[PDB]
């Protein structure tokens, strides 16, 4: 029922600024922790900023601090994002995503920074840390494993989350808090964390699992940011030849 | 509903308290009301409420929230103050992002004027934060929440480790006996940064991570920030308290002197380095209130029914 409705796609000239809206419509309306995540065509997902602590008005990723402005109209439940000084490198799909455990934040509780709900995405086009294997593969029924290496400041200190991204869709929470599976995710998917590394295991591989898989964790470096993995394109190969004598 | 106040709605919260907007039944004016339940309060907490009230009674300044009345029952304590129509600066930053240096200089000038006046009356806030810097109907600063406030003597060291963690000076985290005003100057540096950046210089997921950041004294200056403004913040957010700018040095900074000449700011900072409204008294006489008893409530700092009505009527 609860959904994030984003503004439509648009073309901006280089140098100009773009504003994207994200209205929270449906169900449990009140207070949320919306973050802005972008994804350039054929590229991985990248966290730009958003509300990530009880301490300040907004937190921006170091890369975006100079050009991003993140605002919110509490009266209308709409969250805005304004990116100025646009270049061809800013052509991407801009998503807004809500942090799932916002209701528990108290300055002592360490959030998982898992993205509960996502917007459909807004395509903005300009015209005039975590190590993951680029690809993985397996025949149907096999158990494929994706590794996700990090540092002490991210995986060593915080929980790991996994997202599955099907073509033409926003990433979806697959595993949260290292091993947990949100309702809908089958028992076939399983997570695991050890020291500064994490792993996703897709047991009993199905053709429907051919998607991009991203790994994510909070990084305590600087004022904090959510870091993502490069992504892994899991390809479901054709089943092996069958012996006819048995 | 509560004395001469009909409560409107909950506008905020506080330590063992709920702030609620209300309307004065005889003057029809809006006030803020902190409702504290004494059942969840201990000996040390009750003393910290009395001190807060006694400090608010000493401060009468255009950029400080004015306490009007104090009411106390066997189970409750109500503090009635003027209503800051525009609300917190924090909420204004959430709505519109970073403030332009011109617009930020105006608010910061107002903020230092109030903090200077406090230090002038030998008082230190110790809890300066964006959520405590309120705005009136004309969007002008009104400093509020003197819960952590205390009286000081120049050259003395305080031992109360209190404050808002993101704005708290490093010595507070370290548990060192500190100089009062220098702690407020660190907080003012953080305030100036959050005004021009729309984000904190020191931030983290938990208090442990925030502390590590505050103790490092390292923070990012964004591209949009002027070299004059960077200089001011870098000279306020200094780990050694003795190497921080004084309130007088902050007022005469190159960034502060920038733009148009502001003689109104100068005549307000010089005032810190230091009549009766007979028309109101006649109107109060008509309402069935004695002129001599009204004067006696004003003379004695009672902050009772007569004090509140005179104060509210003078608007
Ligand atoms: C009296 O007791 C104390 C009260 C306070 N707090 C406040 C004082 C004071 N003083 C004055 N004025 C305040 C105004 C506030 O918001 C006004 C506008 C709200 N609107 C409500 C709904 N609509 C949708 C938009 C905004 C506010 O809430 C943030 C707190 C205020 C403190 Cl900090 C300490 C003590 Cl001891």
């Amino acid at each position: 029922e609860v959904q994030l409705v984003q503004s439509g796609a648009g073309v901006k000239k280089p140098g100009s600024s773009v504003k994207v809206s994200c209205k929270s419509s449906g169900g449990t309306s009140g207070s949320s922790a919306v973050s802005w995540i972008r994804q350039a065509p054929g590229q991985g997902v990248e966290w730009m900023g958003g509300i990530t602590s009880i301490f300040g008005p907004a937190n921006y990723a170091q890369k975006f601090q100079d050009r991003l402005k993140i605002t919110a109209d509490k009266a209308t439940n709409t969250v805005y994002m304004e990116l100025s000084g646009l270049t061809f490198e800013d052509t991407a799909v801009y998503y807004c995503a809500r942090v799932g455990d916002y209701n528990f934040w108290n300055g002592h509780y360490r959030s998982g920074y898992y993205f509960d709900l996502w917007g459909r995405g807004t395509l903005v086009t300009v015209s005039s840390v975590l190590t993951q294997p680029p690809s993985a593969s397996g025949t149907p029924g096999q158990r494929v494993t994706i590794s996700c290496s990090g540092s002490s400041s991210n995986i060593g200190s915080n929980t790991v989350n996994w997202y599955q991204q099907l073509p033409g869709t926003a990433p979806k929470l697959l595993i949260y808090s290292n091993t947990q599976r949100p309702s809908g995710v089958p028992d076939r998917f399983s997570g695991s964390k050890s020291a500064t590394s994490a792993s996703l295991a897709i047991s009993g591989l199905q053709s429907e699992d051919e998607a991009d898989y991203y790994c994510a964790a909070w990084d305590d470096s600087l004022n904090g940011h959510v870091v993502f993995g490069g992504g892994t394109k899991v390809t479901v190969l054709g089943a092996a030849a069958e012996n006819l004598y048995f | 509903r509560i004395g001469y106040y009909e409560i409107d709605r909950t506008i905020g919260k506080g330590n063992f308290a709920v702030v609620k907007r209300a309307t004065h039944l005889v003057t029809k004016a809006k006030v803020a009301i902190k409702i504290i339940d004494k059942t969840q309060l201990d000996e040390e907490n009750l003393k910290k409420i009395f001190r807060e009230v006694q400090i608010m009674k000493m401060l009468s300044h255009p950029h400080i929230i004015r306490l009007y009345q104090v009411m106390e029952t066997e189970r409750m304590i109500y503090l009635v103050t003027e209503y800051a129509s525009g609300g917190e600066i924090f909420d204004h930053l959430v709505a519109h992002g970073r403030m332009a240096e011109k617009e930020a200089r105006r608010k910061f000038k107002q903020i230092v004027t109030a903090v200077y006046f406090c230090h002038s009356r030998n008082i230190v806030h110790r809890d300066l934060k964006a959520e405590n810097l309120l705005l009136d109907a004309n969007l002008n600063i009104k400093i509020a929440d003197f819960g952590f406030s205390n009286l000081f003597t120049p050259g003395q060291l305080l031992k109360t480790w209190c404050g808002s963690p993101p704005y708290a000076a490093p010595e507070l985290f370290e548990g060192k006996e500190y100089d009062g005003p220098k702690v407020d100057i660190w907080s003012l540096g953080v305030v100036l940064y959050v005004l021009v950046c729309g984000a904190l210089p020191f931030d983290g997921s938990t208090l442990q991570n925030l502390r590590a950041r505050v103790l490092s004294g390292k923070f990012r200056i964004p591209f949009f920030m002027s070299t004059e403004c960077e200089h001011l913040i870098r000279h306020m957010l200094v780990l050694d308290p003795n190497k921080r700018l004084s309130m007088e040095q902050i007022c005469k900074h190159k960034w502060m002197k920038l733009g148009d000449a502001d003689p109104n700011f100068d005549r307000l900072i010089a005032e810190s380095q230091q009549p009766l409204n007979e028309d109101v008294l006649l109107a109060m006489e008509d309402m069935g209130l004695d002129k001599e008893q009204t004067l006696q409530s004003l003379r004695s700092d009672a902050y009772d029914h007569y004090s509140a009505i005179y104060s509210l009527l003078c608007d």
